[PDB]
């Protein structure tokens, strides 16, 4: 839901106050994307 | 309750009253009265 997939592009076009509302979307979505990967790898590790 | 308090006082053109807010920019905000990006406080204005 950010304006862009690219972290540098968001920073290339928005001011500090408005950029943070786009950046924290990518932080929240990517941190879910890691927590899914790490949970899946712990469940794989438990099978191996 | 407040740690310590400073009241800052000044006069400006009414169009420029939008520039006083934290993160804003323009011919007074850039050159003679900048609030910090993370400011806490109140800004109060009236025509005189």
């Amino acid at each position: 839901g950010a304006i862009s997939s690219v972290l540098n592009d968001i920073l290339s076009r928005l001011d500090k106050v408005e950029a943070e509302v786009q950046i924290d979307r990518l932080i929240t979505g990517r941190l879910q994307s890691l927590q899914t990967y790490v949970t899946q790898q712990l469940i794989r590790a438990a099978e191996i | 309750c407040f740690t310590n308090v400073y009241a800052d006082s000044f006069v400006i053109r009414g169009d420029e009253v939008r520039q006083i807010a934290p993160g804003q920019t323009g011919n007074i905000a850039d050159y003679n009265y900048k609030l910090p990006d993370d400011f806490t406080g109140c800004v109060i204005a009236w025509n005189s």
